[PDB]
């Protein structure tokens, strides 16, 4: 991943304005409703059986919660992402059992909701960099597989 | 699989982008030329500067064609045809480039269209966008 | 599109194949999960070693399938109906990994058939494969 | 790009044994029966028009050769693959405008031909080390995208 100055300055700037609880809760409710193969881990979770149930369910939004805290906190790590989601790597290849091709999925859900929630702010080369940043994320989490 | 629920949701929100269909298209180009630069591979020949005439007309008929896809959906492989002919025999774009327009174009209805972006309205358009996207390519080989 | 020249070449291919079917579906995986490691993620109850009896059990399973496909291939959805299911509903594999064990299973094939892995049999192999991919696929959503 | 030992060995040991002018034609001639898409960067090479007349087409083939042989040199410097493609890169972006998916598709084919090529002894794992390779040089081939 190579990030311009002005494209960490423009990841950096949006970020500030997010809310990563509620944002985390949107995105991971869109991400079991738009590619509903992401349920398969979340048969704990109790109701996902409607786009509402999903969306609603305190469970689907607490593990959104957690999965945007931990990329929230990434950020401060952009010149370091596979060391700083090394151990998480490790977690999701090792007990976990989940396809990367799950974190890519998430990184456009996420660019997507991004959009949604900033309307005129996600200008094209906004865009441009969380792109960058999301497959940045997703190939870090991918990094200690074997 | 897009299901009769799915097309009900795409014909209300490409109803309600109406008359700024071109325009969208034309963002989700610039947007995916940014933000994917090996798309830019399949226009040397453009002026891809923002607001072109080029990428305004390459948004207006994508953006038609489609509005007849939308107008048609039980009917996609004979209503895109032509541009199935077209991609397949002349154009020859990758596959793999469709899913990134298509993601684009998410992009630019929820930065412009956000009350109407609704969780099960954007599931609906990435499988009509899928759709559309298996039928351009289905005369590839 | 699945052309009469294709289910031809696929029907002489697999033909060939005849009872090595289960041998090569076990080889398509364990040449898959060697290239491809994330493809292990989905099973985490198995042991993936070189011979393992799982691992074979695996292989026959998907290359009767693949052998009831050909045999309905004109009909594959309904044929492969009970299978969508499951991959959709309970497996929930990622489709891009039946691109990588549609790969695997070529270059097994392409390993054991100087003969019969011509240019035009190993299109119309690929080509074969993608449309079961894409039946196995379409109750995702 | 990081290869355990096994991988380099294997990869070296095959290659050694590789008619490299043959393994290009046959591959790069395969890539545009099986993806024929491919062959919208080549309408001059004249006839294309059934398996046949594509694998044996002279301008196929001498492109093939001039590949895979950049290829072969690629192999020599398998810790560096960006530097060493670097130039070729920047020649496929800005002047043959060439999708970096096409390197894709081509190193799929190759692993196909090279599996065709020496049946059994092209084994999964020797198989895993050229995945490897074909995608470390794809990825260097874009490296200079823009
Ligand atoms: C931005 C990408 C992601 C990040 C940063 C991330 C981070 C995390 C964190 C911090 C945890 C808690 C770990 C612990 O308890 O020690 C976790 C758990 C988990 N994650 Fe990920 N995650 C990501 C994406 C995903 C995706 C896309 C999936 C699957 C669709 C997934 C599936 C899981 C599962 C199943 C758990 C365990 C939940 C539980 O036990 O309740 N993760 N993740
Ligand atoms: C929703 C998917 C798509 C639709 C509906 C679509 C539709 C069209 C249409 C209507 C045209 C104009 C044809 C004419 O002037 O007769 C066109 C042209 C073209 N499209 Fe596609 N297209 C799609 C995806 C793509 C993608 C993904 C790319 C490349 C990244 C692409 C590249 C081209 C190119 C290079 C032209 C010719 C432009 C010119 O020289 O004027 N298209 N397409
Ligand atoms: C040509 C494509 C494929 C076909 C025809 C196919 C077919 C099958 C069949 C016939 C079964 C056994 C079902 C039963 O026992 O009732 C099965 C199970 C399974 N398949 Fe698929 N499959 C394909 C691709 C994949 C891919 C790409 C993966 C993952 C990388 C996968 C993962 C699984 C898993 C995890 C099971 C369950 C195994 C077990 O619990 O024993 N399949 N598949
Ligand atoms: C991935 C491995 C590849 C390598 C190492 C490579 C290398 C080369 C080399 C050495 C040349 C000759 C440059 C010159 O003499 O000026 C060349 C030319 C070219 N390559 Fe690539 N190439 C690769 C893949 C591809 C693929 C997959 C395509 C497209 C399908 C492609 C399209 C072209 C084109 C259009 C030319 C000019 C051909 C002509 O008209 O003579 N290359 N490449
Ligand atoms: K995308
Ligand atoms: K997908
Ligand atoms: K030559
Ligand atoms: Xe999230
Ligand atoms: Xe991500
Ligand atoms: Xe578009
Ligand atoms: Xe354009
Ligand atoms: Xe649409
Ligand atoms: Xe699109
Ligand atoms: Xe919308
Ligand atoms: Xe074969
Ligand atoms: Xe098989
Ligand atoms: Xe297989
Ligand atoms: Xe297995
Ligand atoms: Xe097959
Ligand atoms: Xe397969
Ligand atoms: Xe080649
Ligand atoms: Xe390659």
């Amino acid at each position: 991943m190579h990030l311009t100055p002005e494209e960490k300055s423009a990841v950096t700037a949006l970020w500030g304005k997010v809310n990563v609880d509620e944002v985390g809760g949107e995105a991971y409710g869109r991400l079991l409703v738009v590619y509903p193969w992401t349920q398969r881990f979340f048969e704990s979770f109790g109701d996902l059986s409607t786009p509402d149930a999903v969306m609603g369910n305190p469970k689907v939004k607490a593990q959104g919660k957690k999965v945007l805290g931990a990329f929230s906190d990434g950020l401060a790590h952009l010149d370091n992402l596979k060391g700083t989601f090394a151990t998480l790597s490790e977690l999701h290849c090792d007990k976990l059992h989940v396809d990367p091709e799950n974190f890519r999925l998430l990184g456009n859900v996420l660019v997507c909701v991004l959009a949604h929630h900033f309307g005129k702010e996600f200008t094209p080369p906004v865009q441009a960099a969380y792109q960058k940043v999301v497959a940045g994320v997703a190939n870090a989490l991918a990094h200690k597989y074997h | 699989m897009l299901s009769p629920a799915d097309k009900t949701n795409v014909k209300a929100a490409w109803g309600k982008v109406g008359a700024h269909a071109g325009e969208y298209g034309a963002e989700a180009y610039e947007r995916m030329f940014l933000s994917f630069p090996t798309t830019k591979t399949y226009f040397p020949h453009f002026d891809l500067s923002h607001g072109s005439a080029q990428v305004k007309g390459q948004g207006k008929k994508v953006a038609d064609a489609l509005t007849n896809a939308v107008a048609h959906v039980d009917d996609m492989p004979n209503a895109l045809s032509a541009l199935s002919d077209l991609h397949a025999h002349k154009l020859r774009v990758d596959p793999v480039n469709f899913k990134l327009l298509s993601h684009c174009l998410l992009v630019t209805l929820a930065a412009h269209l956000p009350a109407e972006f609704t969780p099960a309205v954007h599931a609906s358009l990435d499988k009509f966008l899928a759709s559309v996207s298996t039928v351009l390519t289905s005369k590839y080989r």
